């Protein structure tokens, strides 16, 4: 009344209680965030602000 | 409906306990503001915990600034005098001037006025401490003010935090070595690029982090061998800087309380840098956390911190989550050579001696070639001979 | 349903209830002998 939504963090998948794990009360679902690909990272240059001084091909680079 | 208690109070028995000193002195402290100043001071705080603009009116006092103007003094037989003089401090203080406690001091162009009212009690003497202002305009720019009064100050000064088993332990320190950046003894090229971080975060318009959209924060861990001088350098770079340097002593105490203290304490002195020697010296269960406080959801901005350690292995396990790693290591011919000239060999040797000694002197570290300076100073004071080549040679084997 | 659900805890049993009710709710479908051998590998 009415609801919590529960978000945990970890860098160590491992060392989490894996009670926490698979229950739809607790963590039902987990996420992997990893690294970027390319596509990605070159997304990131460019809201961060390396077109203010990079040309459109030097940030592809 | 009915009432137990029907006592009929006199109305001498209405009468609230103690307003009747406080509010005469407040009316008195209010009246002679107006005759001197000719404008109506109200009671703003009427036992203000607040610090920090107290200890400026106090140093403001004691230093013999023009801006706090004596007023009035509250009881006629307690103290007109004092003296910052307490024995529990590093540094005594031996000033003598008016009292705080029992008197009224006013800063007229600021529109504030302060007094520390005495009263008897358990069975010490203890104060009210008043703030007084002739309107909210001018008390809020007062407040404002305190801020950027207690930054100037501190940029004077050294702060050292030491965590202990109650808090941390704040202690402020004379400057009395200023560090000109030609005296920051390390490898060129690395120094050139942290000072680039250093000179627009502390040296420059702030324009640049908006301008960027950055952080207004930074964090480096500098690293490398023992006795590589890593302590040394921190305190040089840190002394270069036009700014507060506050140093943070981990200890056995240390836990994740001393932490917050230390870190919102420095953020008062923002911008401010942060030295933290060793932090590889700090308890393992409060280092997750510690390392929240620097890129956490909830981190905050306004500080530059430089840690030291001997282990990056333990200190930040993705080595990465301080900004940068740089590694120190021992001196090649060119920085002994600096060394040895800002260290003071040249009292004593030629240039040629020198150049030939910082030639000799092969995986000496800092440390070495200070105690190298030390032992071949006595000689030349004692024998009014050095003996370097012999020196060298005997403290390598 | 109780049938193929050997060696199901009560727990399993729950979580199987929730993750089944969604598809009904959401697909009109519920699909549960294919949820018991997906919960199952």
């Amino acid at each position: 009344k009415e609801g919590l939504f529960l978000i945990g963090t970890t860098n160590y998948p491992e060392e989490i209680d894996p009670g926490l794990m698979n229950r739809a009360g607790r963590f039902d679902r987990a996420y992997e965030i990893g690294l970027p690909d390319e596509e990605l990272r070159l997304e990131y240059m460019k809201m961060r602000g390396f077109g203010i001084f990079l040309s459109e091909g030097e940030i592809k680079n | 409906i009915p009432f137990i208690y029907q006592y009929e109070e006199k109305e001498n028995e209405r009468a609230a306990a103690g307003y009747g000193t406080f509010g005469y002195l407040i009316t008195r402290i209010e009246e002679t503001l107006y005759d001197q100043y000719g404008v109506f001071y109200e009671l703003y705080a009427s036992d203000d915990p607040n610090t920090e603009y107290w200890e400026l009116l106090v140093e403001d006092v004691r230093s013999g600034s023009l801006e706090p103007e004596h007023v009035a003094y509250i009881f006629e037989k307690l103290e007109k005098k004092t003296f910052a003089y307490d024995e529990d401090e590093k540094e005594p203080d031996y000033t003598v001037h008016k009292s705080i406690r029992n008197s009224v001091y006013a800063y007229p162009e600021k529109g504030v006025a302060f007094a520390r009212i005495p009263y008897f009690q358990d069975g010490s003497i203890m104060s009210f401490d008043c703030l007084f202002a002739v309107n909210d305009e001018k008390m809020r720019a007062f407040l404002e003010g305190v801020r950027p009064r207690l930054w100037e100050k501190s940029k004077r000064k050294v702060t050292v935090f030491t965590d202990g088993d109650g808090g941390t332990s704040r202690e402020q320190e004379a400057i009395v070595r200023e560090v000109q950046r030609s005296q920051v003894i390390m490898n060129p090229l690395l120094k050139k690029e942290i000072y680039r971080s250093i000179d627009q975060f502390f040296h420059s318009d702030k324009s640049f982090y908006q301008t960027y959209d950055i952080p207004y924060k930074r964090g480096i861990l500098l690293y490398g061998p023992p006795g590589n001088g890593k302590t040394t350098l921190v305190k040089s770079i840190a002394g270069s800087i036009d700014a507060p340097v506050a140093y943070w002593q981990i200890t056995e105490f240390t836990s994740s309380e001393t932490i917050e203290e230390v870190f919102q304490a420095a953020r008062r002195l923002a911008p401010a840098v942060l030295v933290i020697e060793d932090i590889d010296s700090m308890p393992e269960d409060v280092r997750s956390f510690f390392l929240n406080t620097l890129d956490g959801a909830t981190s905050k901005e306004g500080l530059f911190l430089i840690g030291t350690t001997n282990y990056p292995e333990e200190i930040d396990p993705g080595l990465g989550r301080f900004d940068r790693a740089y590694e120190i290591g021992l001196p090649d011919e060119e920085l002994r050579l600096e060394y040895m000239k800002m260290r003071g060999f040249g009292i004593f040797l030629s240039e040629g001696e020198i150049k030939n000694a910082a030639k000799l002197t092969e995986g000496f570290s800092f440390a070495q070639l200070g105690e190298l300076y030390v032992s071949s100073a006595l000689q030349w004071h004692q024998e009014g001979n050095h003996h370097i080549e012999t020196m060298v040679k005997d403290m390598t084997g």
